[PDB]
């Protein structure tokens, strides 16, 4: 038995922290609320993977 | 382990500046009046 | 006395009478002047230790009334505590503005 | 003629705390006027404290919320544990 | 007769400099001084007020110390 | 070749002189003469102690340099070093008088 | 009777009396006092009763709101002078409109 | 379920009617009366406590509310409050 | 033609409509949900009457209209018709706080 | 309920308390001033209301626990249980 955390909401901003090594705060717009949060070089990767956008679910 | 995940403010949080923090105490103050005057004027 | 028993340094009876002829209820108890030399004890001696190190600060082995001025207004909670009192020959907080520099 | 003062009882705790240090007679006079002043702060909150309670005794219930009432929580913290101690060592 | 006008423009000057005030207009000693004569009012009938009640001819310290006990301002030092 | 201070020197050196001493800044003959004028029309033929002369002098110069200390920041909140009549009256009004 | 009828008071003077010998003022209370205490109370309330009602006379109401209550205090100086602290409730607040900020 | 109460509704209401016996008084209002003579009666007593107390007398009489409300109170008040309640007393102590 | 007021007329009706209006302005269930989460870290599971809420409310309401006046007129003094949060800081130090 | 119940006085409800004092113009950060000295208000009242609820040992808090409340501190709130 475990917990997992789930993080989903509306692509709002996709830009580095002010200055840099590469890493950008992905700023999910969900319905109930809005915030900010910064990831790893990894799963920006996989962000530029999905080819992700302003705007995108 | 480590988080790739992390939560973060757009104005109070700053990649750069890190700052992390928690009979009767009480801080010490100096009662010299020359120290105060010598802090003030310099 | 009762003081020296209990740990005491003001008199138990001169508070204890002092309540009595000072108007304030019908019965006394026994324990309210204790209490009262408790926390008068505790307040005082805080003064004097504060004041005791504002003494210390300028070199000096007597106690100035400026001592006891920057030993009060230096602290927060007796700032809080007494705002409007006026100490005699205290003087003032060396505090000089910025934007006058 | 006769008067009361608190200057053995300052010499005393002065004695205590740091017994090297004197005390003009001036600032003796402004301590004299400092629990002479405390004392009718913690006696006029306690009697209208017990005229709130409908009651006629003045208990140390009445010092211990008058004294958690008129004071910050760190002198009435300090001093309601100094003082239950002094009380419950003294009975 | 105007004995107002003793209190001297340096000495209004000295408690701007008490004060931290680096320049002076000009009405500052005279609305100063308007407010000090209504201070002086202000706590002088107090003081005939308590002289009248003690039944006494001379203002004592108590008298000042107890008249400033009702406002507030609880002046210790002299007479407390 | 006089030597002159430029204006701004010696007001912060009497601020250092002043703000270092105790005593007190107004004489006790006007003083004397001003309590006895105020006294004068409130009850006749009155005496006053050497005391509780220094007790209201006191308390009006430490009350006064307070207000000057409250009208100081004010005339800091216009954004200038003089102090002027509508910064003692803002000073006195906001203060509850 | 009691004595506040031979006196030309409405306040009884027993209930004052007896207040200030079971408030815990003083050991001896005199006989004068509450009467005088009575009078000074009366003399008051009559003065807000009478003010208040020319306040209520002014808006043509006969009830006393206490906006009423609230106008007839602050417009007099010795009442605002007397209770600068005071806050009343469902009083509301004087129409000031200042000068600069209009056209 | 309840045992009395004590407030000044009567006297009030006949000041009332001795004064403008038109307007009548709503009854938060009247509370609002019941809470400024219930202060004003602890500020006079309050301050004949503390007056008596700076005498050395134990012993509160018509002197120290005279007194007392010359000090607590502006010169009209004070004035017209002393001048009624000295006739209020001295027409009560000649009936004997 | 679209019919609009120019900037500042309708903020002086609105002087003049709130102004002669006793009623709160706050509603009842916010400020209740707000004393009682003041009250949660204070002592738990506590009660409230029906009374002793607009008394809160009212000194609050009525305490914050004599704020926003001295604060108006703290900003009077600085020449402007705009509100600031120095003006706040100033009008709220100056009064002994 | 518990979450962040501060927020519930609204912005055009801190224009009306600015309508009330006669305000013109109200900048940005007047809610968030006036929101927090109301947040440190309602602190400073309502401690000694639980100072005087748990003296009086009652758990409900009544009128006169509010009114005697705001005595001490020179307020004197008449009205509602005064």
């Amino acid at each position: 038995k475990e917990t997992k955390e789930v993080y989903e909401g509306e692509v709002t901003e996709l830009t580095p922290e002010d200055k840099t090594i590469s890493h950008v705060i992905v700023g999910l717009k969900s319905a109930k609320g809005t915030k900010t949060l910064r990831l790893d070089p990894t799963i920006y990767e996989s962000i530029q993977r999905e080819k992700v956008s302003i705007g995108d679910v | 382990m480590k988080a790739l995940v992390e939560e973060i403010d757009k104005k109070t949080y700053n990649p750069d500046i890190y700052f992390t923090s928690l009979s009767r105490p009480v801080k010490r103050i100096n009662y010299s009046l020359a120290d105060l005057e010598a802090r003030l004027y310099t | 006395s009762r003081s020296a028993k209990a740990g005491l340094t003001f008199p138990v009876g001169r508070v204890h009478r002092l309540l009595r002829r000072g108007n304030y209820a019908q019965r006394i108890g026994s324990g309210a002047p204790v209490y009262l030399t408790a926390v008068l004890e505790y307040l005082a001696a805080e003064i004097l230790e504060l004041a005791g190190n504002a003494a210390r600060d300028n070199k000096k082995t007597r106690i100035i009334p400026r001592h006891l001025q920057l030993a009060i207004r230096n602290d927060d909670e007796l700032n809080k505590l007494l705002g409007n009192v006026t100490i005699a020959q205290g003087g003032v907080l060396p505090n000089i503005h910025q934007n006058l520099l | 003629a006769r008067k009361e003062t608190y200057s053995s009882y300052i010499y005393k705790v002065l004695k205590q705390t740091h017994p090297d240090t004197g005390i003009s007679q001036k600032s003796m006079s402004i301590l004299n006027s400092f629990v002479n002043d405390i004392f009718e702060r913690i006696a006029t909150e306690a009697s209208k404290l017990a005229a709130y309670n409908k009651k006629s005794t003045i208990s140390a219930r009445e010092i211990q919320t008058a004294v958690r009432l008129i004071l910050p929580g760190e002198l009435a913290k300090h001093a309601v544990s100094e003082g239950t101690r002094a009380v419950t060592k003294y009975s | 007769r105007d004995n107002i006008q003793g209190i001297t423009k340096p000495a209004i000057r000295r408690l701007a400099r008490r004060g931290g005030v680096k320049r002076i207009s000009g009405l500052i000693y005279e609305e100063v001084r308007a407010v000090l004569k209504s201070f002086l009012e202000s706590v002088i009938r107090d003081s005939v007020t308590y002289t009248e009640h003690a039944k006494r001819k001379t203002v004592t310290s108590l008298d000042v110390v107890y008249a400033l006990k009702r406002q507030g301002r609880t002046l210790y030092g002299f007479g407390g | 070749k006089p030597h002159r201070y430029k204006p701004g020197t010696v007001a912060l050196r009497e601020i250092r002189r002043f703000q270092k001493s105790t005593e007190l800044l107004i004489r006790k003959l006007p003083f004397q003469r001003l309590v006895r004028e105020i006294a004068q029309d409130f009850k006749t033929d009155l005496r006053f102690q050497s005391s509780a002369i220094g007790a209201l002098q006191e308390s009006v110069e430490a009350y006064l340099v307070s207000l000057f200390e409250d009208t100081n920041l004010a005339a800091i909140h216009a954004k200038r070093v003089t102090i002027q009549k509508k910064e003692i009256k803002l000073a006195r009004r906001l203060r509850g008088e």
